[PDB]
């Protein structure tokens, strides 16, 4: 119950609300007077109850009417203050907003942050009922939230802000309204929120933040959300506002990193060093570095990698002798992969004719991918080695050797461009063998390029009849390659009209599923345009209508989240009736490759694909390892890996060798023993099925990459920046992999170097201002955040001291120990400038 | 094989601020949830063989079905089999049975009527044993963790990093640590460290008392000790964790004391499971105790317990990690000065530290209010903090 | 089947996509012969 102070008040609050039954002239003034006092003094303090509102419980019928009776002047707005402080408890929603709305203006700082947040959510509640049927009450709401954003950025209350103005659908006075000491809180709480916010209010967001970082002046901030927003307008806008050469040079790397590739004009100075860096020409050399900081020059043989010292030799001396070609090709992408980027092999480069020469067709081919795949990043290095095998006996492999050159040429660029004058004879070539590896290689060199000459120079071949149906689908993948993430109207037109003409016979192929995936490799992470491009595929006839329809859907909406485009694909799988069951797998890679976005999406994905696998028809059960595959590439997490490991050994054939791939993919590069132990136990196990073999020696060439230094993952920047380059690389490989037996085990082993595309290194090489390397003690441990929205870089925990170059495992980075130097970037990942601190004195 | 059984959790959604990213998160939760209920729902509801399997192999067994031992196999399809009630019986083995499945002492399924091996049971678990399992992985991670830096690197090389990269472990040569003991003050972060790595691990985790282990019977001690290591050994990647091990690691000692022989003896079956005759294999031990002296040196001698890390009273930089962590969640003013409670020698632990916390929040509620200040915490470190009675000598010492 | 709510965002779609959807835009008596069954 009350006390005496409680009960004088309750008795003063009563007597003031019961003499307002008649209209004496000093009655509205003092009790109106009185209460306002009263209640501002109450909520204007801290938390503690609200005295006055307690007491009060009247009915403010009769007072509403009065207050449209009495004093159409300040008095009436007097009492429409009261009672929307007396509703800000109670529930009058409506009321309680329109008190404020109409009543006695004056401020709503006067009354306190809980009237303010509470009059936010109501006016949020109001705008998100209001629809564009009248703007006259969308006025006075924007008038109110005018003084309401200020109040929440000069209380440290930006939550309650950006809430509000995304309700409003309005962001624009975060440009004229956020401090210096908040952006990086409002900015942080921007680019999370946009991950989950569907369309179209996370582009308008994305764009908001990126006007907030150009005001302040955060060009490499304002470079990571305009890739995010992947339009190159704003992005050569930032690259001429980039006054500070220094974070021209940063920036240069950070295009190079996401592969993009955007012309620079004379009249920018220091143009030559910006573009050789773009051109990521240097990468080679730090990377020949990074081995030789962790003496891991010396190339490894696949008989150390298998460790056949340890399997048991049941067969000794009679069962061994013979060479079969599918483990040679095995071998091949071994001593490729695991020795790859580090410019030295043991059996490739001294032994070379003798090595190809036990190698039939597709190995010709597949070898001569791999002695290019064996140097990276190196363009003449690599072709002084190409050229002899390009002039070899069997013209045949003429075509392995171009993949080389497309295999070398990767994430590099050359002024001279030796892909594109060493293809540009050779794409036109009748021989179909010819013409897919020029096409191919060119593909892999150009990787994201986008330029108009090569996709003029490979529209005649979608045209040419004569090309076979495997070249016509190479040639769209690597049209889709090269303009990933475009929505290219030519290239779209030109893939629309093949497949249009295309007769159902000759669709019915395995490769016909490779039309629209370029088509789809043209509209990557941009879903609004392909409303046009369905209507225009809803021309052909089901089952492949259906089939079309789901991959461009996948391709649109990659990394979007929109929970809607995932129920529709849960649907189609979940639909139970050959080619009937392609839709559902396109459908299930496509959950996959949407929750991969976000870390919850990819781990609730994680639980929807063990119920899909535990509870669906064969389909489904070969189509889940490839979406597991994409949603943790280079992750080695344990459950997924223990899950592969227990499907590994079912009993349908696509099921296991679907699961073999997944292991190979997730624990790409991480030289995991735990899963070099389960892949040398699965060869043991499987060491009579060629097949099996192949490919968990292939899953074995995956894990042991580069020794341990190479990742296939498709995320930068904390993952938050997507790599088109490298999602168009995976999305090929899973669709080929979508029919392992006449694809991967069939004629097209060379879509497996596609990874390649994807292939990025991990190191710490810190350069300085003048790009020289330079040693800097550096902290590396978990990006755990163990703050809610402080704006903290995850307050990185689990630390440990390293000396630059580092090598960083996938989910755990690195920050500067040392005040002495500080980073352009704060986001330190790959190459970095640290620029020498002026603050520090000695 | 068995591979482990993870326990299972969802993602952890940050920031835990009440504002609209939480809910985004929260409702993105919810969505894939939902798509989850709705192909489970409409899975089997669109389900139109081996019913032919079921309808011949169940009809041939029948229900209900005996639970026996099996004893010998003398012939290919006969073997001796007592049932529970100790009575050895003579009977077939029918054709639907894995002959390789059948060994000595294993659990078998037989008919009621003819008592014939119909199935052998795989699992064949104590319900005390399956109930140390933990299926929800506690929700301490180790972000709520302030300070203990070393304790928590020494325990994430121990049982956490030999998971995730055996390359280094494998390259040096080492055998990495497979037993450590958390000893230390209590309410210092031994139980949450459990928690926190319980959390994060993606192994199969048993948690015990040191005391469940413990049996009525004469024998069923040790036995059930055996039990839980074995179980530990089915699913390869195990961690163990054994709080209060000073329940039966006490040192040993002669005397009658009829059930202290039986205590000393299960302490044995713990120690030999943990380094005896034949391997122990992948499973991890994490032991929990408040007085470490008091334990037999032949537990937590190294090759059993590799490693013995200490949770020493926490610090200054410790205390005020303590309270950033756990006044997160508060809305704390601007007059607090948390620095006054870090200083002093209290010897206030991290669970005093969140008594504190928690009666600051009692004291703000007193006065009606929901945003503790400084006056509330100085309330109530005074009000919570009376433990010990004096601890130390006199003036003595100059 | 069923679909399910997803109330998170289905709202929000299924309006905006009614917006989309505005902007597309006896006797009494029967006559009997000689062998007329009557009930
Ligand atoms: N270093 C710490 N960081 C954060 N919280 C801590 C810390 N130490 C203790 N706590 C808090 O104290 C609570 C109780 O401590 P805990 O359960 O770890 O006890 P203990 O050290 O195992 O003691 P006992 O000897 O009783 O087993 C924990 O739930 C946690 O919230
Ligand atoms: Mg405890």
């Amino acid at each position: 119950e009350l006390s005496e102070e409680d009960k004088q008040l309750q008795d003063e609050l009563e007597m003031l609300v019961e003499r307002l039954g008649e209209k004496d002239t000093s009655l509205y003034r003092p009790a109106l007077e009185e209460l306002r006092r009263q209640i501002r003094s109450s909520t204007t303090s801290m938390t503690s109850v609200p005295k006055p509102l307690k007491f009060l419980r009247p009915h403010y019928g009769k007072l509403k009417e009065i207050y449209e009776n009495m004093a159409p002047g300040e008095n009436k707005r007097f009492a429409a203050d009261i009672i929307s402080v007396l509703a800000m408890t109670m529930s009058g929603e409506r009321e309680c907003l329109k008190y404020r709305l109409v009543g006695s203006q004056e401020e709503l700082a006067s009354w306190g942050h809980e009237y303010v947040r509470h009059l936010a959510g109501e006016v949020a509640k109001e705008w998100q009922e209001l629809d564009d049927a009248e703007k006259v009450q969308r006025e006075p709401l924007l008038t109110l939230v005018k003084e309401i954003v200020p109040y929440n950025m000069a209380h440290n209350a930006e939550h309650e802000a950006c809430d509000l103005l995304m309700e409003i659908e309005q962001v624009d006075m975060l440009e004229k309204d956020i401090d210096e000491n908040a952006y990086a809180k409002v900015c942080l709480y921007l680019t999370s929120c946009v991950n989950y916010v569907p369309e179209p209010e996370n582009s308008a967001l994305l764009r908001c933040a990126l006007g907030v970082f150009r005001k302040f002046s955060r060009f490499p901030e304002a470079l990571r959300l305009a890739l995010m927003l992947n339009d190159m307008e704003l992005v050569e806008d930032i690259f001429t506002s980039c006054k500070d050469v220094v974070v021209q040079k940063q920036m240069a790397f950070m295009l190079g990193r996401h592969g993009v590739f955007l012309e620079l004009s004379e009249d920018v100075e220091e143009y030559e060093d910006l573009t050789e860096i773009m051109s990521n020409v240097q990468l080679n050399s730090n990377f020949l570095a990074l081995a030789r900081e962790l003496d891991i020059m010396e190339p490894k043989v696949p008989d150390d990698i298998y460790k056949t010292h340890l399997e048991n030799n049941r067969f000794g001396g009679s069962g061994s002798q013979v060479d079969s070609a599918r483990m040679n090709l095995a071998s091949s992408f071994v001593n490729g992969f695991v020795n790859a980027a580090f410019g030295q092999d043991k059996l490739l480069t001294d032994d070379g004719n003798k090595w190809l020469y036990k190698n039939k067709d597709h190995g010709m081919l597949s070898a001569a991918a791999s002695l290019g795949m064996i140097l990276l990043w190196d363009v003449d290095g690599g072709l002084t080695q190409i050229d002899k095998y390009l002039y070899s006996s069997e013209d045949y492999i003429k075509s392995g050797a171009l993949l080389a050159c497309g295999i070398v040429n990767s994430g590099v660029r050359n002024e001279c461009d030796p892909a594109l004058a060493l293809l540009s004879d050779y794409v036109l070539h009748n021989s179909n063998t010819m013409r897919l590896g020029s096409i191919f290689g060119l593909g892999l060199a150009y990787a994201g390029s986008n330029r108009e000459d090569v996709l003029t120079l490979l529209l005649p071949v979608m045209g040419d009849s004569k090309s076979s149906m495997e070249v016509a689908g190479v040639t769209a993948l690597a049209c889709g390659m090269i303009a990933v993430g475009s929505c290219n109207g030519d290239v779209t037109s030109t893939i629309l009209q093949t497949i249009m003409e295309k007769s159902e016979t000759e669709l019915k192929d395995t490769y016909a599923r490779w039309l629209p995936l370029g088509l789809g490799l043209n509209h990557l992470g941009k879903g609004e345009a392909i409303e046009a491009i369905l209507a225009a595929l809803e021309v052909v006839s089901e089952p492949f209508r259906s089939f079309a329809n789901t991959l461009v859907d996948v391709c649109a909406y990659a990394g979007s989240g929109n929970v809607l485009k995932v129920q529709q694909l849960l649907h189609i799988c979940s639909e139970h009736f050959a080619d009937m069951g392609a839709h559902q797998g396109v459908a299930v890679l496509g959950i996959a490759l949407i929750a991969m976005g976000e870390e919850i999406g990819a781990e609730m994905a994680l639980r929807t694909f063990g119920h899909l696998l535990r509870y669906g028809e064969p389909t489904l059960r070969r189509a889940v390892p490839l979406a597991l595959a994409l949603i943790s590439v280079s992750n080695p997490r344990l459950n997924i890996l223990d899950t592969l490991s227990k499907f590994s050994h079912d009993a349908d054939p696509e099921v296991s060798y679907n699961s073999i791939f997944a292991m190979g993919m997730v624990g790409s590069g991480t030289n995991n023993a735990r899963l070099a132990a389960m892949l040398r136990q699965l060869a043991q196990y499987h060491a009579k099925d060629p097949n099996n073999l192949f490919m968990v020696r292939l899953a074995q060439g995956l894990t042991h990459l580069g020794k341990g230094t190479l990742t296939l993952c498709p995320y930068h920047s904390d993952r938050q920046l997507m790599s088109q380059v490298a999602v168009a690389g995976l999305l090929t490989v899973l669709v080929s992999f979508l029919d392992v037996r006449n694809i991967i085990l069939g004629k097209s082993h060379y879509v497996l170097y596609g990874l390649v595309a994807a292939m990025q290194p991990r190191m710490l090489v810190t350069f300085d201002e003048e790009l020289r390397p330079l040693p800097v003690s550096v902290r590396v441990g978990q990006a755990v955040d163990v703050v809610g929205q402080a704006g903290k870089p995850k307050t990185i925990t689990g630390f440990q001291t390293h000396t630059t170059p580092v090598l960083l495992a996938h989910g755990e980075r690195a920050e500067l120990a040392t005040e002495e130097f500080l980073p352009v970037t704060p986001i330190l990942e790959g190459f970095v400038i640290l620029r020498k601190n002026p603050n520090y004195d000695l | 094989t068995k591979g482990p059984d993870a326990a299972s959790k969802l993602p952890l959604v940050t920031p835990h601020t009440q504002c609209r990213l939480k809910l985004l998160k929260l409702e993105r939760i919810k969505d894939y949830l939902l798509m989850e209920e709705e192909f489970i729902r409409n899975q089997e509801q669109m389900k139109p063989k081996q019913e032919e399997e079921r309808s011949k192999v169940d009809d041939l067994r029948g229900t209900p079905m005996s639970v026996g031992t099996l004893e010998e196999i003398i012939d290919d399809n006969h073997a001796i089999v007592s049932t529970s009630v100790g009575s050895e019986h003579y009977v077939s083995i029918l054709s639907f049975v894995d002959k390789d499945l059948l060994e000595p002492g294993c659990s078998v399924l037989l008919n009621h009527k003819v008592h014939a091996v119909i199935g052998v049971l795989m699992d064949d678990t104590d319900p005390l044993v399956t109930v140390m399992k933990v299926e929800k992985a506690p929700q301490e991670t180790y972000a709520d963790i302030g300070g203990l830096d070393n304790q928590i690197q020494e325990i994430k090389e121990s049982v956490e990093l030999p998971l995730t990269h055996p390359e280094y472990y494998e390259e040096m040569g080492i055998k990495p640590p497979k037993g450590v003991i958390l000893y230390g003050p209590p309410g210092t972060g031994k139980t949450l460290l459990a928690k926190a790595v319980a959390n994060q691990t993606s192994a199969t985790f048993l948690r015990v008392v040191g005391s469940e282990l413990i049996q009525k019977y004469l024998g069923d001690g040790p036995k059930l000790v055996r039990e839980l290591f074995r179980v530990a050994e089915e699913h390869a990647p195990s961690i163990v964790f054994i709080d209060e091990i000073d329940a039966i690691g006490t040192k040993r000692y002669d005397s009658n004391s009829g059930g202290e022989r039986e205590i000393q003896r299960t302490m044995l079956e713990l120690l030999n499971q943990l380094d005896g005759f034949d391997s122990r294999g992948d499973v991890k031990v994490i032991m929990a105790t408040n007085r470490i002296e008091t334990l037999d040196p032949a537990l937590i001698r190294p090759g059993r317990i590799d490693r013995k890390i200490e949770f020493p009273l926490p610090d200054e930089k410790t205390k005020k990690r303590i309270f950033q962590i756990h006044t997160s969640r508060m809305t704390l003013a601007d007059d607090v000065t948390l620095d006054d409670l870090i200083m002093a020698k209290d010897d206030l632990s991290g669970a005093d530290i969140k008594a504190i916390c928690t009666e600051a929040g009692l004291m703000a509620l007193r006065e009606r209010r929901m945003k503790v200040t400084n006056e509330d915490f100085k309330k109530s470190k005074e009000n919570v903090l009376y433990k010990k009675q004096e601890g130390t000598p006199e003036g003595l010492y100059l | 089947k069923v679909s399910t709510a997803v109330l998170s965002i289905t709202a929000k779609a299924k309006k905006k996509e009614k917006e989309k959807e505005k902007k597309e835009e006896e006797p009494n008596f029967q006559l009997l012969d000689n062998p007329a069954r009557v009930m």
